[PDB]
Order: C-alpha cells, then structure tokens, then sequence
C-alpha cells in the first residue's frame, strides 16, 4: 500500500472468505523478523481459520522489542495492546523508502501521554501526541519499519480462511487418517442418525473429541468412530512343554485382524 | 520533459532574492510531490538544498527557499551571499531522476562589463586545405553569461558549434571564445557569417565577408 | 565519517568496456540506495543507474540500458559498475551518490555524494597542431586598431605555449583556452591587438609550441 | 589487565557508550524506609479490610 | 551526573530515609532500556525497602 496509518489511529482491515497463500509471504526474503506465537510459523498452511485481521501501523525500531505480546512499554501501555493469550504472527522490516521520507514523516504520530493502561485491541483518538525523527546515526532502531499484525482465532466458528491445499473424494468403513478444517486425527467415518442444527459443525463428546463433523462443502453429517483397538495377550503352557502358542485379542471380533 | 527547463544564468545583487525556475511537464513535476535542488560548487561535488518543495534538510541556511504551482518549480534565495555563486540544479523523481538544464548563479560583486567581439574568417590556408573555422572571440565581460548565436545572412545555425565555458582572465572579468567549423563550399555559397552574443539581455554583433 | 570513494575510472577507447566501483564507511550500505549520477565536465547532471540488496530491482537510464551493469555487495560494503561499449559521449565525472543516516532525506533523492572520478572514453592520440594565421582587415580601416592572430588547431594534449615575435611582442597579446571538439582534440586561439598603421613594416610571427608531441611551427601573420 | 575504550560518535551503536545503572533493593525484612508517593489511609479495627 | 565511574573502579551510591519516586522515572522516556529482574518495573511504585 501506498500509506499506512499511525501506531496513535492505526488500520484494521477485516479479511475473511478468500483462500490465503502464507508461504509467498515466507519463503519472500524481504523482512526483518517474522515472529508467530501460538503457531508453528511453517505450519501456517495446513490450519483453516475464522476471521483475519489485517492490523497495520509504523513504530520506532527499538520498539519491536516492545510490540510483543505480555512485554511492557511505551507503545504497549498507551498506544498498542495485545493480550497475553494472543495467537498469531508480528512481522516487521525495513522501511528507509518505504514509510522513511522526508517532510518528515509526521503524518505519523504516538501518544506518549495518557493516564492509565489499556484494553487490548483498542484504539484511542501537555499535549499527548508527537512524531518522531528518523535519524540512525543514532539508533538504528529510530528508523520506522513496516509493521503487520495477523491476528488469529483458534476455529470455534464457520472456518473460512486456509490454504492452497487440494481436497479429495471421501470414503466410508475404513480407518484413514482424516482432515477438516485442520483437525486431524484418526479413525472411521459413518453416515449420521443423529439430525443436526443448521448453525454448528462440531459434535464433541464428554471425553472432549470429535464425533461428528459436517463436509464444509456438502452439507452431509459424519459420524466419527475411532478405529478398533485392543490389548495383545498370549495363552501358552510352560517353556519346559512346547513352543507352540495361543493369540487372544481382547474386545474386538475376529472379522478385523 | 528529457531535460528540465531552467534558466542558464541568473544574476542577482548580494543581499538580495533571486528565483530561479524549474520548468517540466505533468508526468514529471506535477504528478508528485518530489522536487530537489542541488548546489555544486565547481571543482567539487553537488550539495543538496531543498526537498518535497515547502522544506529544507539539516544544516541548510533557511536562505534557501522554494515555490511550486502546477508544473513549474522556483528556488528562492533572499539574502545573496558570495559563497552561494555556483551551479543549480533541480531534480525530479515520478518514475525516473530527470535533472535540470543547469543555472549559473552569479553573486555581483563589480560593475557590469559589455562583451567586445572580434570575429575572424578562417584562412587562405586553411581554405586551400578543405578546411574552414570561423573564429569569433569573446572578452572582457562581467557577469559571466553568454550565449553565442551564428548566422548566415538571416538564419541561425547549430550544427558544428564549439564554445568554450567562460573561464577567468586576469583583471577579474571573463573570457571566451566560439568556433564554426564550416567547409569552404559553404563558406563561398552564401554572404555573410554573423556571430551574436547575447550578455545580460545585450547583443553584440559582427559580421564577416567571404570577400 | 559518511564517506564513498569511487574507484575504476580512467582513460578508455570506444568499443571497449570498463568495471568501476564505490566503497562505503560510515554508514550501513545495505539500508540505502545508492546511484550512479554522470557529470560531463563544465555541462549538467544525469543519473545512470541503481541496484537493490536483493539484487533483482535495477533501474537504468534511456543512454543507459542494454549496455551498463550496477551491482553490490552488501557484506564488503562495497559495489560494482560493469559498462560495455563505450562510446565519446558517456565521457563524464562519475560520482556513486547514495544517502547518509543523519539525514531525513531517503535514498531516492541526493544528500551523501561522493568526490567523482573521471572516465574518458576517446581514441584521439598525441596530435601536432595546425597552425593557421588569421589575417587582419587592416587594409580597409588603416589608421586606426587593427586585429591579427593565428588559429591553432587539432592537436593532443594540452598545453600548447604561444609567444608572439620570440616574446618581444607583450602588450595585446591575450592567448586563450581552448575548445575541445567531437574528435577528442584541442584548438586554442592567440590574438594581439595591434595598431592598424605597424602592418606595413612590423612582420608579426606567433611561436607556438607543442611540448608533447615536439611541434614548434613558426607562422607570419600577414594582411591579405 | 587494565585498558581503555575509544567513544566517539563517528563509530556504530555497537561501539558508543551506554551509562548503565543499577538499582538492587533488598526487600523488607527489617524496617522499609523507601517507597513511592502514595498517602496513607487511617486505619480501622472490628471490621474486614 | 556530569562525570560518571568507569566499570573498573564503579560508583555505589546509597539509598535510604526518603520517599521514592520512580514513576517519574520510569514515565519519562530517556532510557534505551528498563528491565527489571525478580520484579516488575511497573510494580516498584508499590513495594516498600
Ligand atoms: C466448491 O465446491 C462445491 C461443492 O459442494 C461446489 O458446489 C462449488 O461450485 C465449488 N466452488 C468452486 C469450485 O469454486
Ligand atoms: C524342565 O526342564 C529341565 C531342563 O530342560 C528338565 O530337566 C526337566 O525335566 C523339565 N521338567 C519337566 C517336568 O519336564
Ligand atoms: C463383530 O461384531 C459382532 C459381535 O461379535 C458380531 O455379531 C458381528 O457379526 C461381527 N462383525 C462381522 C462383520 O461379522
């Protein structure tokens, strides 16, 4: 983009329902940091999500230091806030054309004033507000640089944002290794008795796992099963008999082994 | 729009304001904002003055000034001081650096000097040697602007001009010289040959004969 | 100290190539721009190139493309100009012009330069010169001021001396710089003025002398 | 052992000096002396505070 | 102060019998840098040595 706004009233682009694309954005090799937390940073393919908020800003460049999560500061106690149990990515770089230039850049401001802390995800609109001097002579870390904020939501909703992956033909009463919207696991995979609410997908039992999911592009419901399973026991006489043996498996009929 | 526009001299009183334009098109000044001005001292590298037009960098005198209206841009310096007397150049950046047609500042420190000019046909020699050189010669003048403008019998002509740079000589005013290499079928064709001079507004001219 | 020392300049043939560079100190090279901006000597400015630290954005000028090559290296600090096919008119002071930190000013525009080196892409060689007299008009105009001199001409390098009748003639004599032509030469002009009624018996001889090349031409000034 | 650093502002970050300081405390276990610029309240007794 | 300690011969200077205030300190921004270890840099303000 063009211009961006100010870590005092800064952007908030609202993305869902498009097919994202993370690893152009990782294997590109113009940023200074790329920090993800609460996700592995090369798994952001394979999990499929809500809602993207695009949230944009510029800052002095010692202050990435402060724009992580939990970590006190200047810009995180009066200008920028994110809560402790954030997920999601922070990437910064370089900006000495970008949003470095000259008039200044004061269309650019922080507030370095204000009488209290602050709510996470906030934007607030002597006199508080200033801008800074780009000089590195001094800090390197007084440059601006390009900073993004990909917040996540963990999937509790309609997912609607993942990858450039390629969906397959489904199969029934047999135990695969299965994928929707990111949840994996393992197990077999039934048509479902049970009717279902025309606003949930997740059907979760008392031992907290999935039983029952919707396609997320056929409004068929599944049942989930886990695949048979059981203990291995042996039935033998003595070593000082024979060798010959006996194989007991425990709970599961003899249709499967 | 190649070069931009700028007067090649201006001549200003110390103490004074002078404004000197910059003059280009739409896709250059016109579509953005970023327009500079460059100070080079002769002998010695450029030196920048102003950016984005309204400012000025760090350790820039606030004698340096600018004005931009539409497509055409003016540096103005209030308070001429002799250590401003060089060459300027303005800059502009839309897509590529399209530098200025070059100004020379001269700070007036003496009276103003008229050019006397002295124009030579070439040769017998040479013209027995297929060669021609019109000589015209130019001394004795203060500020230290001329533009050499040739002739044949009313019309001006470009092709095969060499002009030496004004240059000091030694009692403080300037001098010059320009050469017209011509061949002497063209020499023999028309009537006359005419060197103009053009200095702080005033012509002087001289005018030779074949005969 | 800010500081860019360009390197690689010279005196070239045409259709030849040449490599030139730029150290840098005091600065870090690899957050700034910098730019190739040519200067022909006593004629304006005119930028020629740029390169990016990743290597793959470059911009070159219209007298530019096809023929020069800008590159870096981000960990010397230094960079490269790789030109091929030279020709007369790229002649100029080249200066590497990037930006330093102090400054506001970003690297598009022009703040830090550097102090130029000079490449010259010619094939003229050491030329004697031409001596051609240039007759007066005293015939019409007796009486008053008349002007004579010679006309020197094609010659390489500079200097060449004239004196005028062995060094007795001094008041008018005003010898000038000379032009330097497409071809690579020089041609210098020496005119003394004299009075109009001393061309009749005075003979009036300019002494020039090429230093370089060994060529002392004596040659008369005579009316026609 | 002893030797001396070259601080001038021509050099990188790196190579400029920081004035560093320290302030170690020792938490109360003994009678605290030193502490911010609140205003005490009076105090009460019977009731839970 | 004008004149600071080298590391190798470095300053301590003492501290007790007053009112700390250190939000002032801390509000102001001059410092490359505020860590605080075993405590909290906002929290001092509370305490009491
Ligand atoms: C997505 O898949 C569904 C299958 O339920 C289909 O109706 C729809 O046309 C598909 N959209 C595409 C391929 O863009
Ligand atoms: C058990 O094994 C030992 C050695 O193999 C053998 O001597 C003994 O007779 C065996 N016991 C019986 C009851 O066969
Ligand atoms: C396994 O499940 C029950 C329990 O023994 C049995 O009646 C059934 O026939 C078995 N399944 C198959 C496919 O034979």
């Amino acid at each position: 983009a063009t211009r961006f706004a100010s870590v005092y009233a800064w952007n908030r682009k609202r993305i869902s329902n498009c097919v994202a694309d993370y690893s152009v954005l990782y294997n590109s090799a113009s940023f200074s940091t790329f920090k993800c937390y609460g996700v592995s940073p090369t798994k952001l393919n394979d999990l499929c999500f809500t809602n993207v908020y695009a949230d944009s800003f510029v800052i002095r460049g010692d202050e990435v230091r402060q724009i992580a999560p939990g970590q006190t500061g200047k810009i995180a106690d009066y200008n920028y806030k994110l809560p402790d149990d954030f997920t999601g990515c922070v990437i910064a770089w370089n900006s000495n054309n970008l949003d470095s230039k000259v008039g200044g850049n004061y269309n650019y401001l922080y507030r370095l004033f204000r009488k209290s802390n602050l709510k996470p995800f906030e934007r607030d609109i002597y006199f508080p507000l200033q801008s800074y001097g780009f000089q590195p002579t001094n800090g390197v870390g007084y440059q601006p640089y390009r900073v993004v904020v990909l917040s996540f939501e963990l999937l509790h909703a309609p997912a609607t944002v993942c990858g450039p992956k390629k969906s397959t033909n489904l199969v029934k009463n047999k135990c695969v290794n299965f994928n929707f919207n990111g949840l994996t696991g393992t197990g077999v995979l039934t048509e479902s008795n049970k009717k279902f609410l025309p606003f949930q997908q997740f059907g979760r039992d008392i031992a907290d796992t999935t039983d029952a999911v919707r396609d997320p592009q056929t409004l068929e419901i599944l049942d989930i099963t886990p695949c048979s399973f059981g203990g291995v026991s042996v039935i033998t006489p003595g070593t000082n008999t024979s060798n010959q043996v006996a194989v007991l498996y425990q709970g599961v009929n003899c249709t499967e082994v | 729009q190649s070069v931009l526009t700028q007067p090649r001299s201006v001549s200003g009183s110390p103490g004074q304001s002078v404004t000197i334009s910059c003059t280009g098109t739409s896709s250059d000044v016109g579509a953005y904002n970023y327009v500079s001005w460059y100070q080079q001292h002769p002998g010695k590298a450029p030196k920048l003055m102003i950016y984005d037009v309204s400012a000025r960098p760090s350790g820039v005198p606030d004698r340096f000034s600018g004005s931009k209206s539409g497509n055409t841009a003016s540096l103005t310096i209030s308070g001429l001081q002799a250590e401003d007397e060089a060459d300027y150049y303005c800059c502009s950046y839309a897509g590529s650096w399209v530098f200025g047609g070059g100004t020379k500042l001269t700070v007036l420190s003496q009276p103003k000097a008229a050019p006397s000019v002295t124009l030579f046909p070439p040769s017998s020699e040479e013209l027995q040697a297929n060669k021609a050189t019109l000589v015209c010669l130019i001394s004795d003048f203060y500020p230290g602007a001329v533009t050499v403008a040739w002739k044949a019998d009313s019309s001006p002509v470009k092709a095969g001009v060499e002009t030496t740079t004004p240059s000091k000589q030694s009692n403080n005013k300037y001098a010059a010289s320009s050469y017209l290499s011509l061949t002497p079928e063209q020499w023999k064709s028309h009537r006359s040959y005419s060197c103009q001079v053009t200095h702080e507004g005033s012509t002087v001219e001289k005018t030779v004969a074949p005969t | 100290q800010v500081q860019l020392v360009e390197s690689g300049g010279g005196v070239v043939q045409p259709g030849r190539s040449l490599r030139l560079s730029c150290a840098a100190s005091g600065f870090t090279f690899s957050n700034y721009a910098i730019h190739w901006v040519r200067q022909a000597p006593g004629k304006g400015l005119e930028w020629v190139a740029v390169v990016s630290y990743d290597g793959s954005n470059k911009y070159y000028a219209e007298s530019v493309k096809g023929r020069f090559t800008i590159s870096r290296d981000n960990s010397k600090n230094t960079l490269s100009l790789q030109m091929i096919s030279l020709r007369p008119e790229d002649t100029a002071v080249y200066y590497c012009a990037s930006v330093a930190d102090t400054a506001m000013v970003p690297e598009w525009y022009f703040d830090l330069w550097g102090r130029g080196t000079l490449v010259t892409v010619s094939s003229a060689s050491t030329k004697g010169p031409s001596v051609f007299p240039l007759a007066p008009s005293s015939k019409s105009t007796s009486g008053g001021t008349a002007a004579l001199g010679c006309l020197v001409k094609d010659y390489f390098p500079e200097p060449v001396t004239v004196s005028w009748n062995s060094g007795a003639l001094t008041s008018g004599v005003h010898t000038f710089p000379a032009v330097l032509q497409s071809s690579g030469l020089y041609s210098l002009s020496s005119v003394v003025t004299v009075p109009s009624s001393s061309l009749g018996t005075q003979t009036y001889i300019c002494n020039v002398n090429h230093k370089p090349s060994n060529t002392k031409v004596d040659k008369r000034v005579e009316p026609k």
